[PDB]
């Protein structure tokens, strides 16, 4: 009856930065996942267990809808089995990952002269993430063998650090916004459809 | 947690902070070097005052990481470069003492001037006046005039500054534990804990010393060519079997030869190929030259320019109100940002300026997934070596004859090939004894094998020996004339034009072979063969994260830097020499001087 909110997580004003990425849950529906075909570039359109090509064939329990924003050399980190610093401190998919990854470049909305320093990621971190994990602490990394007293100095580091997305950088540093469709098949109902 | 992975993080941290930062900078410094107004210096100073702030500070901080704890070399070289970055070493006062010397001869360089004899209110700075005359004066007495003008009223300026400047660069490097600044410079090319491609600073000298021998064969057959033609335009000035005097060279210190082409050509009948009339024929411009260049690389297997290379460089003069520092170079801001700054007329000079800036590029791209610590040549030498190898093809007949600027009409007869290498050889190989000669005086001075008051004595008697060249009029200890170049007062090293020079051949050799080339060297072009762009490209990725001793083999199969190659490009020039001199005498004496 009511078409799913697609709109709001694809036209977002401002997407979250990678490390503290957007989760929102797709729930009673109908999907006109056709409506996608906007955002022409679509610089990546990736399914896994499930093809593009009448994705509307289907019916799922849940549909979660992930939104960040990372730099294009790191959107090939957003697959299953992946590593680098995206896919082991910020976003993880996991091995069997069943659904759809959708990244475009947003260099027109996420870039600024004097450097969007709006969206940032997580550098270090003392252990890799599970599949979607998130971590959102700020507390002080430390790298040596003394403790930081939750401030920065020598081999402690704050965690957090920002892309400065300018928009003169080469195709590789430009910012790219990026959404991963979750399909969720459970013993339940699977309320999420659509012709 | 090693002290090891203590600095694996701490370089995580720097790189991302130096990408940003370095930007910064070079953005700063590229919107005052393409529109120079007193807001964009501002800026330039401003951003360029953070990133040496965040050098310092984190060269102390990287100073804290003990380097023989780690076993990684790609770690161990990236804190090394760190650490050396720091010239914390002397005190605060000599510091400060060091920099305002090294100011005050580069403002005597950049604003000295001399005035005419004749009239006490023209004058003249070295850019543009004296270089005119230096260059396409034929007068003697003018010459003469400005030579020692140049050396007498700014060089003597210096000669004090200079002193107190090799006293202070000594003491900062032998508290970097070097012997002395030269000892320091050589550094350059050291090479540690690599077996079979370990390289040592006492060794740059033997290498360059064993190489020069093999030079000056080449080198007496050109000076005696050079010294018999200009015998018969000067024939009262210059003796049959003495030195040239060192104001009749072509430029203000005979670094280059190329000026004295005019007098020296052998065969003036013939012309030089210029293709700047038929450039300007079809209606080239601009940016028909670059996407030519753009189509050298690719034709070679190299990528093509990026996007943001078009839009964001400069390729011409924005002209009217709006001024720019037109001197051709070709930036690497970081973060994908590749561009290029030139006020390219349509000029075959320009066209083969822009190959050979846009190899630097391609060297840029091509290092670029490295760390940012070793985003450079491997040594000193290759980058400049990467962009002359490309003018070189570029330039030949074959290359102008298939790109539709040269038509199949134009005969190469044997003779313009030795007008050619003639021109040629002035500006390549006569720089050689005078790079040689003029670095060794820096690196003896530094160890302390020549005392004060023997310094213009020495300089004059290895000019003489070594160079070939005499000094129109005596000179006390109270001139300084190696500070009358722009390097030495400006505290620059100078052996990178010598092996530069020897590396360029080499390449061009290897990849000549590669691409099957038949013929003499100097013939060669590269174009179309993929062969010889991946034999460059394994190099090229390289950038400083292997040793310059290894990345010099994956081009040309050898470990060390060879002058064969070079003799092999000038060896139809070197016959025709050695038939020419057949009735001239070949060496120099050392005793006469035009001076009586
Ligand atoms: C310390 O390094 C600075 C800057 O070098 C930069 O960082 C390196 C790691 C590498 O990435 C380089 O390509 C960078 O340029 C040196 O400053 C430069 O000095 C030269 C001449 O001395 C000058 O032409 C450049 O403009 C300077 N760089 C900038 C950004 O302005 C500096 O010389 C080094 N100091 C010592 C003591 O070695
Ligand atoms: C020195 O350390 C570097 C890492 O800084 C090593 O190169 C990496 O090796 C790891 C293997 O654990 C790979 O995952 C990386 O892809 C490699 N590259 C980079 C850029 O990290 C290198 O092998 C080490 N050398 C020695 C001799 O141990
Ligand atoms: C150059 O800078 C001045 C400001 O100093 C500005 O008015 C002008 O538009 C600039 N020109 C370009 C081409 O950026
Ligand atoms: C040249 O650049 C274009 C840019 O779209 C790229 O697609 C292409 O692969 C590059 N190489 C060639 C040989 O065209
Ligand atoms: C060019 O070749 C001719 C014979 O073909 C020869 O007589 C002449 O000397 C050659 N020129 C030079 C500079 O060797
Ligand atoms: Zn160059």
């Amino acid at each position: 009856t009511n078409l799913c909110p697609f709109h709001e997580v694809f036209n977002a004003t401002r997407f979250a930065s990678v490390y503290a990425w957007n989760r929102k849950r797709i729930s009673n529906c109908v999907a006109d996942y056709s409506v996608l075909y906007n955002f022409a570039p679509f610089f990546a359109f990736k399914c896994y267990g499930v093809s593009p090509t009448k994705l509307n064939d289907l019916c799922f329990t849940n549909v979660y809808a992930d939104s960040f924003v990372i730099r294009g050399n790191e959107v090939s980190q957003i697959a299953p089995g992946q590593t680098g610093n995206i896919a082991d401190y910020n976003y993880k998919l996991p091995d069997d990952f069943t659904g759809c990854v959708i990244a475009w470049n947003s260099n027109k909305l996420d870039s600024k002269v004097s450097g969007n320093y709006n969206y940032l990621y997580r550098l270090f971190r003392k252990s890799k993430l599970k599949p979607f994990e998130r971590d959102i602490s700020t507390e002080i990394y430390q790298a040596g063998n003394k403790p930081c007293n939750g401030v920065a100095g020598f081999n402690c580091y704050f965690p957090l650090q920002s892309y400065g997305f300018r928009p003169t950088y080469g195709v590789g540093h430009q910012p790219y916004r990026v959404v991963v469709l979750s399909f969720e098949l459970l013993h339940a109902p699977a309320t999420v459809c659509g012709p | 947690s090693t002290i090891e992975e203590q600095a694996k993080t701490f370089l995580d941290k720097f790189n991302h902070e130096a990408e940003d930062l370095f930007y910064q900078s070079s953005l700063a410094s590229w919107n005052y070097n393409t529109n120079i107004t007193e807001e964009n210096v501002q800026n330039m100073n401003n951003a360029g005052d953070k990133w040496s702030a965040f050098l310092k500070e984190q060269s102390t901080l990287a100073q804290m990481y003990p380097l023989q704890e780690i076993q990684n070399l790609t770690v161990k070289l990236q804190l090394q470069a760190l650490q050396q970055n720091g010239s914390s070493v002397l005190s605060e006062d000599k510091s400060k003492r060091l920099n305002t010397i090294l100011n005050t001869m580069s403002t005597i360089y950049s604003t000295g001037k001399v005035c005419n004899p004749d009239n006490p209110q023209e004058c003249l700075l070295l850019e543009p006046g004296l270089n005119e005359i230096m260059a396409n004066s034929l007068d003697y007495n003018e010459r003469l005039w400005a030579w020692e003008s140049w050396r007498s009223e700014v060089g003597k300026q210096l000669r004090p500054l200079y002193e107190e400047y090799v006293v202070l660069k000594n003491e900062m490097a032998r508290a970097n534990h070097y012997e002395d600044y030269g000892d320091y410079w050589r550094g350059d090319y050291e090479v540690n804990g690599v077996d079979g491609y370990d390289y040592s600073r006492g060794q740059l000298i033997e290498d360059v010393e064993h190489t020069f021998e093999e030079i000056k064969p080449l080198y007496e057959h050109l000076h005696a060519y050079v010294r018999a033609k200009l015998m018969n335009a000067y024939p009262s000035y210059i003796s049959p079997i003495g030195c040239l005097p060192a104001h009749l060279l072509g430029d203000m210190w005979g670094r280059f030869w190329t000026n004295l082409y005019s007098l020296t050509v052998p065969f003036g009948q013939k012309p030089n190929i210029d293709v700047t009339d038929a450039m300007v024929d079809q209606a080239w411009d601009a940016q028909r030259i670059f996407k030519e260049a753009e189509k050298f690389f690719v034709s070679v297997g190299l990528p093509n320019m990026t996007q943001g290379f078009w839009e964001n460089s400069m390729l011409t003069d924005p002209g009217n109100v709006q001024k720019a520092v037109c001197h051709p170079t070709a930036w690497d801001l970081g973060k994908g940002d590749f561009r290029i700054l030139m006020c390219t007329k349509v000029t075959m000079d320009d066209f083969l300026t822009a190959h050979h800036e846009m190899g630097h590029i391609q060297y840029d791209m091509a290092y670029a997934a490295q760390p940012f610590l070793l985003r450079n040549g491997a040594n000193e030498g290759f980058h400049e070596a990467v962009g002359e190898i490309m003018s070189l093809s570029a330039a030949t007949p074959k290359h102008l004859k298939s790109i539709g600027l040269l038509s199949p009409d134009f005969q190469e007869d044997n003779e313009t090939e030795i007008n050619f290498l003639l021109k040629q050889a002035l500006t390549i190989v006569g720089t050689l004894p005078f790079t040689y000669m003029l670095e060794k005086w820096r690196w003896m001075v530094f160890k302390g094998e020549i005392p004060k008051d023997q310094w213009m004595k020495k300089w004059w008697e290895m000019k003489r020996e070594i160079v070939g060249v005499v000094e129109p009029v005596p000179h006390d200890e109270t001139y300084c004339d190696p500070a009358s170049l722009f390097h030495v007062s400006n505290d620059y090293s100078f052996i990178r034009y010598y092996t530069r020079t020897l590396y360029q051949f080499q390449f061009q050799e290897a990849l000549c072979q590669a691409a099957k080339h038949e013929g003499p060297l100097h013939k060669c072009d590269i174009s179309n063969s993929t062969e010889a762009g991946q034999k460059l490209f394994n190099m090229l990725r390289l950038g400083k994260s292997e040793p310059w001793t290894l990345a010099l083999e994956n081009v040309v199969g050898a470990k060390n830097m060879n002058v064969r190659p070079l003799l092999n490009y000038f060896e139809p020039l070197f016959t025709w020499l050695k038939d020419q001199n057949k009735n001239s005498f070949v060496g120099w004496s050392t005793d006469w001087s035009p001076y009586a």
